[PDB]
């Protein structure tokens, strides 16, 4: 009865997603398998991937360095602005990609809050640190919420137990809390790394040019049409599944 | 060692007002009354996880009310022994050491022995049973060798099968370490059996304090009497134990009961008022126990009638109001308190 | 001690996000408040917004129509491929925006699986249904996971209780399960609507042209620089916050 | 009405093999043994939420094993009365109606009366107490007026304060609705008090079946005897009740006890073997109860000695092995079973 209808609609969604990402690979490994072989050597491509993984790995180390403690905090304390602070962290997944780029530019752009007064030390726009900051703003939430639930997982008593045995808060956090929340931090970091690798709109506006994997695919798509376009998108996914799957 | 001075703290469900106590060195002090939420917090505040609103906390004579747990230099064992799951037993024991920077592996192998854990020293915390965990707990909690051992509900949550031993283990550490233990429980029977003193606290309010005997054989009005009223528990010493049948001594009388205990064992015999009878004479029944003595007081109740008899041993007897009239309510009538032996439960 | 460091890093993140989206509005309502007043009347803009909200409202009704039952299913049953089916649904948030566009094109594109055989009935590329499908693929997961936890919330017994009182499964689901999981479905739908409204990369590739809010901002940004760019990004957010906030 | 025919179903922790039973119309049948996981499922399978692997289920004589819950046309009340929280009591009651398309608001206002819920008819399910909810439960569950009422653990999870009434409420519906009730509990005492028959099922295995008396005064070997061995529960009728003191009748003897009950009340008196004594004579003690009779069997145990005595009423007495030797183990010795009145707990 109801189970059926519902199950049909579901099978739908499944195919919808599955067929789409499948189909796309099908084409490539069908009508022009060689295209891949070409992309594989094409520096433009390899440089765009290694860049993504790179920029990403970085944004993650920042996420780790900020989301982690934001989690430990959020999972143990209760202050007045927990609601607000808790929402700002949540927001970045609803700030339209473009918008985030513009907004980000307004700060790290050569004429922005932090970008203007820092022309001598580091440049942001069209540079690496520009894409790094972009990614972070979009993927950070993941490592946060994930590191919160991680710490939330490890109950207080253990920290208190260590404390009374003679361990200072950090020794507690380091020898106990942390190691026990690892499984959560690890996943969250990787989830982050992947929300980064896959960020387009946000990055384009601030630093479209060192051509990040996802941007490249768009560049090619308009210029050289869908042919030199697909082979890069297929080559990119395979890397996402490789990563995503070597760990989840 | 432990002194609470005019303590007071306010949470969302527990209120502590003007609490003053003095647990002297080596004394096994027991707080009785509170239920979970309370117990655990009161103890946490002692251990220094909660700064009071008003008042002081003085361990070993040091004002610690505003210090930190590591500095309070105590031993703390939650009810659910909070063992660290990512460290084999040994590693746990070690922790305390590495934390205060100490060397002696003797203390560790010796502490491990004291709690009979040598054989588990290598296993991982989750494969251990209650006691196994609890021991390991007490083990690492006591490697830094403090003098003050704060424990919370260490007993009530175990298989009766371990409780007996459990109690020993503790009593033993109490002495062989010359510990000053602060024991918080809601089990009055546990309280008796192991206290040097009881501190009755109801709804976060100190109500009475004093040796066991003083708390039960002399309650304060209403609250306390209601919490422990009419129960016969006789602290005695087993004089003979031939074939499972014990003969225990209380004050000047002898009681027959049953259980595996050896002569010289300080035991406890529980006897309900509804299992004691009263005759103006002792006949030869299948009743092992039959004691002389007179009536002390007659508490006419509903259908029943409480009666306190003095047979060398204070006994609380219960009777149908009607028998109480066929006989004499006279506070002083010669009497024979006879109770069945197989209805006397004995604990150690 | 530790609490401090952690709290500092947190304050950081907070500002990082907050200042960025704030700053961006600051500029607008500072150096060129008028720019907004212009955008407000500019059809190019209004058409790009009303479009986003529109395309979105639609993709959501599809999400509702598919994610909902996928949730009821996933929250009551246990089959062999629960793991797989459960991951495919999860994936779409790691498929780099661009990639998703390409992939989607491969199917709804004039030369794709479903797009080719359906030239006579409906066109997808550079059309409304093209952006609709794009959004769905990227926002659907939200209304799913959210409708799952919704149904998961309402425990079985109530359904069984209604059943034995004489109610068929759907009557059960309709009069009980559903109404009780509402609060979850409502949030999830709106969360969806917002993940849609804000989708760029994914849509651009398939139907860049009916110019969806986020794309527009990018178009302007390259052509007419950051000046006619910001005023649209600021006008867009205020709409996100008006929606997000009129409900969360 | 209810017939289970060669039933068998296999889950991840509960196994049901070859189960056959016949609950005849109007009979209050009780399944005894299983713990949670089991009970609740066995009942669910009856109600039709689980199709068996093998076997049949025949309600009112209809093979429903492969039908649906709405079609089984039953009354089902989970332990945690699954009231719909988004509907004031009344709306709940209504539900069953609207579902099978019925008209009568009499049935509803009358059903509401039968369970004394009129005054709550308007409140919202979450502000109601256990019973209040439970009633409301039974209310809507019984508005469609079925004949078969499947209940699971309706009692063991309530304040003793409601259990007495609770039991009545049910017994009452059993008759005034001419219900055929299938009651599953792990409480044997509940089982006795309300069964027309007990069906002992251990680890999803039918072991014995039959009227209460047959289950306890005549267990099957090991398993069953171990589950209900040595317990004195006397079904009696209160003959006099002057001032809280009852005089209850069992078979041909009279027992003095206490509790608020009126004359003519079919009650239950619990009496532990350790509260009964044995003399070769009745003296005038505070002991209200003292019955004649001889010894039946002598079960020499560990330190104690079980004894079955026949005093017009089968009684299980317990004695210290030693007294058992000073006296006579002779299966037939004249005897006086005397037990204190205030140790006889009475239930209704």
């Amino acid at each position: 009865p109801l189970t059926f209808v519902f199950s049909f609609l579901l099978l739908v969604l499944f195919l919808f997603i599955f067929l789409t990402l499948s189909n796309m690979i099908f084409e490539q490994i069908t009508e022009d398998f060689s295209g891949l072989v070409k992309a594989a050597g094409n520096r433009s491509v390899i440089s765009s991937i290694f860049l993504s993984l790179y920029a990403g790995f970085l944004a993650t180390l920042l996420a780790l360095l900020l989301g982690a403690p934001t989690g430990y905090i959020l999972a143990r304390f209760d202050f007045p602005g927990k609601r607000l602070v808790e929402s700002i962290i949540d927001v970045p997944v609803v700030v339209p990609h473009t918008v985030a780029g513009i907004a980000l530019l307004t700060v790290f752009g050569s004429r922005g809050l932090i970008g203007e007064p820092l022309e001598s030390y580091i440049q942001f726009r069209d540079a690496l640190p520009g894409i790094v900051v972009a990614m972070l703003f979009v993927s950070m939430p993941y490592l946060a919420n994930s590191a919160r639930e991680g710490f939330k997982s490890v109950d207080p008593r253990l920290e208190n137990a260590a404390r009374s045995l003679g361990a200072p808060l950090w020794k507690a956090f380091f020898f106990v809390t942390l190691p026990l929340s690892a499984r959560y931090l690890l996943i969250g970091s990787v989830m982050t790394w992947a929300r980064a690798i896959s960020e387009f709109g946000a990055v384009v506006i601030l630093a479209y040019y060192p051509m990040v994997g996802p941007t490249l695919i768009y560049d090619r798509f308009i210029s050289y049409g869908l042919s030199a376009s697909r082979p890069i998108a297929v080559l990119l996914i395979l890397v996402t599944l490789s990563i995503f799957l070597v760990i989840r | 060692m432990i002194e609470i001075e005019s303590l007071s703290r306010k949470w969302k469900n527990f209120s502590l007002d003007n609490l003053s106590l003095k647990v002297e060195s080596g004394e096994y002090f027991v707080i009785l009354g509170p239920t979970g939420a309370g117990k655990t917090l009161f103890l946490e505040l002692i251990a220094g996880f909660h700064v009071p609103d008003s008042g002081r906390i003085l361990l070993d004579g040091k004002d610690v009310t505003d210090l930190s747990p590591e500095k309070h230099d105590i031993a703390f064992v939650y009810q659910n022994y909070s063992l660290f799951p990512h460290m084999n037993v040994k590693k746990n024991l070690e922790f305390g050491m590495r934390m205060k920077k100490i060397k002696d592996p003797k203390r560790v192998l010796d502490t491990a022995r004291d709690l009979k854990i040598e054989h588990l020293l290598d296993r991982n915390p989750l494969t251990l049973s209650g006691g196994e965990q609890q021991r390991v707990a007490l083990a690492r909690a006591l490697v830094t060798n403090p003098k003050i051992l704060l424990l919370d509900e260490p007993l009530s949550a175990l298989d009766p099968r371990t409780q007996e031993n459990a109690r020993e283990m503790l009593s033993v550490l109490h002495k062989k370490n010359k510990l000053t233990v602060l024991h918080i429980t809601h089990d009055q029977t546990e309280a008796r059996i192991m206290a040097d003193r009881i501190a009755v606290v109801m709804d976060g309010k100190l109500i009475q304090v004093g040796k066991p005997e003083e708390i039960f054989e002399k309650p304060v009005e209403g609250r306390v009497a209601s919490f422990v009223g009419f129960e016969n528990v006789l602290k005695g010493r087993v004089i003979s134990a031939e074939q499972g049948l014990l003969r225990i001594r209380v004050g000047e009388v002898v009681i027959d009961a049953a259980g595996d205990m050896e002569v010289g064992d300080q035991v406890y015999a529980f006897l309900r008022p509804e299992n004691i009878a009263l005759s103006k004479s002792s006949t030869q029944s299948s009743i092992r126990n039959s004691l002389q003595g007179r009536v002390t007081e007659a508490w006419v109740l509903g259908a029943l009638v409480r009666v306190k008899v003095d047979c060398g041993v204070p006994l609380n007897v219960l009777i149908t109001r009607r028998s109480a009239e066929e006989m004499e309510l006279s506070p002083g009538v010669q009497i024979y308190a006879r109770f069945k032996a197989s209805s006397v439960h004995v604990l150690r």
